[PDB]
RNA sequence: GGUCCGGCCGGGAACUCAAAGGAGACUGCCAGUGAUAAACUGGAGGAAGGUGGGGAUGACGUCAAGUCAUCAUGGCCCUUACGACCAGGGCUACACACGUGCUACAAUGGCGCAUACAAAGAGAAGCGACCUCGCGAGAGCAAGCGGACCUCAUAAAGUGCGUCGUAGUCCGGAUUGGAGUCUGCAACUCGACUCCAUGAAGUCGGAAUCGCUAGUAAUCGUGGAUCAGAAUGCCACGGUG
């Protein structure tokens, strides 16, 4: 049947259904390419995808809904990823290797007192 | 300080998937907006078939050999004043320096636009022009050219 | 300055807020406000009560307070002087049916604000700090507990210099979140000055 | 410049103007508030205005209909 | 349906103050569609430490207010009326609105 | 804070009632477009500090103008003891 | 061929070169050409008498040029003879809007008298 | 499954999420170095390594460092007055300088149109819809929400097309004039904003100097405290990187 896969990395929420079949792709109503295709690198989402042989393999209903591109393609990436090893419990360490498997726990940054952005110090040429 | 690592893995270009073109755009990139610089340098990158027409690849790296510096300076506060002692350059910082000079005097060239202004540099690097290729012996003539020290 | 309230920074875990209630924009801001002409008044006639504190309950429209002290007794009454004056003297000042239950503080010599209260009233009463501030708060480790660190302000005795004192027991490891202190402070508007004085008791670790 | 509709001036000065004109002319009113308007009727009248330390003289003209009294009268001192 | 809603300042209260209404105010008239936790309203603020001067100071504060709704769902007498039976809780606004 | 300055606020407060808060209502409606009567534009100087602006709140505990927060009605220092000595309710440090 | 008299603006579009004149701006010069039918792509030289002149009628509509300023330092003068704080600072060169004179005012005072 | 295509409606507790409680990271395990110790260096397993990332937490004391101006207070002072009330004026003055900032100097751009993505937040004298007027700020009428229900809020960078083609410009906006709005007794002095016109300096900055080691610097927006109404400041959030 289907395997799901959350997925998700700096404030994005992945939701990527794998079926047997069909290697249709769409996120949110919307086209890989029509949603992400031709942007920065969007090549992310089927990358794992491609990565082991896909299109005429299975298919790809996503729904994602948090962070920018980049994030919001990261976490698909990290869902699709996650959701093939339901397919197969035996393809991890290939998953792995790519770094896909984990998840980008580096998040943004909180500001501070003091500080002007978290880190960046106001100046004082003359000290 | 004493801290040692190793160095950070880049993610290979839009396409070609090379490391050496990745830091490339890095370095050519500005205000985090990298994708102007793919859509500005990735055009110049390929619209050498205009200015030559086959399959433009190693022109890249052909084009640095002209902008592949092997001896720099380095001053050290030995001697009571101040010594020069100049030393090569490992490969690490040759191909990436080079980069620098390829684009950092690409911008003052003043042309028709940052992706063209590029463009023109590469053809110029290759055949000797514009202030990368001076850099070079601009820098040379301080190492090699000055071992009294080295 | 370089030290971090040893009771705020607990007031999450292990120490309890000393008025517990709900409130929003609205009345919260002279919420807080009566509580403190009523804790503040619960004092003035009620000082040698020997009050450590002064929880302030508020359900809707009845708080309750509760006036902990090591003396229970003298905050009663004649069988009903005391309760009945205070229970009453809440009428306007919060314009609400506002009870009052006495709680009776075991050990006054483990509790900061006692101990607190005490040194300095003894330092207006004419006796040398180092006596009472290291002796007559000593009594805190016979009665148990493990650690107490006291700390007395300056221009004590004759001087225009005015100096802090240490003396310390036990062990009071204030860098303990988990380590719950009983802190508090005391003033003594004296013939010159104000010496103060910072009472820390380590009541056990977690 | 800041009424849009309803030209306010300080009433103070107000009831003088309109008394000046009833009776005809006569010496300058003592006034302190600048914030008002020079009103029209107050045309060729005589005004004052305590810059601070005193007042000064105030002789309206044609042009003077809804710009500030105060405008009239400085206040800082320089030069 | 009678919806039930409890704000407190912690689940040190907002805990029993709950539990008590599943299992009072819900026995077998009252349905109940379920306790639920609700987002929490974050309000933290951020003070000047030092008395005048020292801008680098500051000091940060901040009161969550901790809600839950439940809410019964089933308008009936004989459990309906067994709600009002409890009114403790010395911090816990419980909004009975309809 | 003064003893004098103290005590003003808390007047401003009342003839700010007793007069503008329901009063100024009347002329309010005038003086403004509900078909500007002049006499009532003139009538609203009958007072003075009878105004919802000219209140600068001031330390509800000391009276410190500067550093208010309408929730506690204090002014910074106040906050902080009051805070720390939990007179707050359900406030301690914030840290994320 | 100056339309208000000077200056041929040549070679860019019509709008946009229009407000070459000392009087018009980007939405005024615009506004124009709506009630002229001419657009905003055509360089003036693409138009004809019946479009580059044409513009030359509802542009008598405002004021422009040399005497539109001469009104103007009259007019300014008119308000500025009276001894009112602004004209007090119109004749001293300093802000007259409501700037900070005490500090940054370059553009306003003039250049540096160190 | 039914669609007045919107999870809109049955329905469904799966999933995102919410938020109370739990498991997980310890040099625990593998190998090599080290005296067969501490520890280091790599490695496996994982979502996450070698105090996981960031907060919070500031020893003994120093600078007679700062604050009697928040408050408290020894001593000294003043008291038909260094007490107190009102009006107006001043703290926004200049004939220069020094520090911290914002916006530029432009085609890694402006401009038109089109259009995709996020977080954390405020709100009964409040936030204010829809709709109507006005070029516009805003006004009239008047719902919803006292809040994962509504509102402030329908992100910017970005991407598509097209343009303008390195001139002081289609750059950049200071200044000024013309006339207007909204707060509030009242905005001359001394306010925020809108429209029209004006459209300067500035073509990247000596000597010297500052911050920044990763979601960092860089840049792009979003919110909040104070507050009737004067934010490029401060606190805070997320995008790209």
């Amino acid at each position: 049947n289907q395997y799901y896969g959350t997925g998700r990395r700096k404030s994005s929420a992945a939701r990527v259904f794998i079926k047997p079949g069909n290697g249709k792709i769409v996120i949110n109503q919307r086209s890989l390419e029509q949603y992400f295709g031709r942007e920065t690198a969007r090549m992310v989402v089927r990358q794992p995808l491609e990565l082991v042989d896909m299109v005429e393999k299975l298919d790809l209903y996503i729904t994602v809904k948090g962070g920018g591109i980049s994030g919001q393609a990261g976490a698909i990436r990290h869902g699709i990823t996650r959701a093939l090893m339901e397919y197969d419990e035996s393809l991890r360490s290939e998953l792995r290797k790519a770094g896909f498997v984990t998840r980008d726990a580096r998040q943004v940054e909180r500001k501070k007192v003091g500080l002007r952005k978290a880190r960046r110090r106001p100046q004082f040429s003359k000290r | 300080r004493r801290r040692v690592i190793g160095q950070r893995k880049i993610l290979p270009d839009p396409k070609f998937g090379s490391e050496l073109l990745a830091k490339f755009v890095n370095i050519l990139m500005v205000d985090g907006k990298k994708s102007t610089a793919e859509s500005i340098v990735y055009s110049a990158l390929e619209t050498l078939a205009q200015r030559s027409g086959k399959s433009e690849l190693e022109a890249f790296e052909v084009a640095l050999e002209n902008v592949r510096p092997t001896v720099e300076v380095k001053s050290r506060r030995v001697g009571g004043s101040t010594y020069q002692v100049p030393v090569e350059v490992r490969p690490v910082r040759r191909n990436a320096l080079a980069m620098r000079w390829i684009v950092e005097a690409a911008r003052k060239r003043g042309d028709k636009s940052m992706a063209l202004r590029l463009a023109n540099e590469l053809s110029d690097a290759a055949e000797n022009k514009g202030t990368a290729v001076k850099k070079r012996e601009d820098v040379h003539r301080m190492a090699e050219a000055n071992k009294a020290f080295a | 300055g370089q030290k971090v309230h040893p009771n705020g920074i607990r007031l999450g875990i292990v120490k309890p807020w000393n008025s517990t209630w709900f409130a929003n924009t609205k009345e919260f801001a002279d919420n807080l406000d009566s509580d403190f002409k009523v804790r503040q008044y619960l004092t003035k006639e009620l000082a040698k009560a020997s009050v450590s504190r002064i929880v302030i309950e508020r359900p809707a429209k009845s708080i309750r307070v509760t006036i902990h002290t090591a003396r229970p007794g003298i905050v009663i009454g004649k069988k009903g002087e005391d309760v009945e004056k205070l229970r009453k003297v809440v009428a306007d000042i919060a314009g609400v049916p506002a009870q009052i239950n006495i709680a009776e503080v075991r050990k006054p010599e483990l509790d900061a604000k006692l101990v607190a209260d005490s040194i300095t009233s003894q330092l207006e009463r004419r006796v040398m700090f180092r006596r009472a501030m290291k002796r007559a708060v000593q009594n805190a480790m016979r009665l148990g507990a493990k650690g107490i660190k006291v700390e007395v302000s300056g221009r004590l005795g004759g001087a225009e210099i005015a100096r802090t004192e240490w003396y310390r027991e036990g062990r009071v490891p204030l860098h303990t979140l988990r380590a719950d202190i009983d802190y508090n402070t005391s003033e003594a508007h004296t013939t010159y000055g104000v010496i103060g004085v910072k009472v820390w008791i380590f009541k056990g670790e977690i | 410049r800041s009424l849009k509709k309803g030209p306010f001036i300080d009433l103070h000065l107000l009831k003088k103007v309109e008394k000046a004109v009833e009776s005809g002319d006569k010496k300058p009113l003592r006034t302190w508030s600048r914030r008002s308007t020079i009103f029209p009727n107050m045309i060729g009248l005589t005004i004052a205005v305590h810059n601070g330390r005193q007042h000064v003289p105030v002789f309206v003209t044609d042009e003077m209909v809804g710009h500030k009294l105060g405008e009239f009268a400085p206040t800082r001192t320089y030069r | 349906r009678i919806r039930i809603r409890l704000k407190a300042f912690d689940h040190r209260l907002i805990d029993q103050a709950t539990a008590e209404i599943v299992e009072t105010a819900k026995r077998t008239g009252a349905q109940v569609r379920g306790p639920i936790p609700l987002p929490t309203r974050k309000e933290r603020f951020t003070v000047l430490i030092s008395p005048h001067v020292n801008k680098d100071a500051r000091d940060q504060y901040e009161i969550r207010t901790h809600l839950r709704l439940v809410d019964i769902v089933e308008p009936t007498e004989k459990t309906v009326d067994a709600l009002m039976r409890l009114d403790l809780a010395a911090g816990v606004d419980v909004q009975i609105s309809l | 804070a003064k003893q004098s300055m103290k005590a003003r606020e808390v007047k401003r407060v009342a003839l700010a009632d007793k007069y503008f808060a329901k009063r100024a209502e009347l002329k309010a409606i005038i003086s403004d477009v509900n078909a500007r009567w002049n006499a009532v534009l003139k009538l609203q100087t009958l007072p003075r500090d009878s105004s919802p602006s000219r209140q600068r709140n001031r330390c509800r505990q000391t009276g410190r103008p500067h550093g208010f927060l309408r929730k506690f009605g204090l002014s910074r220092i106040k906050v902080r003891e009051a805070a720390m000595r939990g007179e707050i309710p359900g406030l301690k440090k914030a840290s994320w | 061929a100056r339309i208000a008299g000077i200056n041929i603006p040549d070679h860019k579009h019509a709008v946009i070169a229009l407000t070459s004149i000392y009087g018009v701006g980007k939405t005024r010069s615009k506004a124009i050409l709506a009630a002229a039918g001419i657009a905003e792509d055509v360089k003036i030289s693409e138009l004809s008498e019946g479009q580059i002149d044409t513009l030359r009628d509802e542009v008598a509509k405002f004021v422009v040029e040399g005497d539109l300023r001469r009104e103007i330092s009259m007019s300014i003068k008119r308000l500025m003879d009276l001894g009112c704080y602004r004209g007090l600072r119109h004749r001293r060169g300093l802000p007259v809007r409501g700037q900070r004179t005490k500090t940054n005012a370059r553009t306003r005072k003039g250049p540096r008298k160190p």
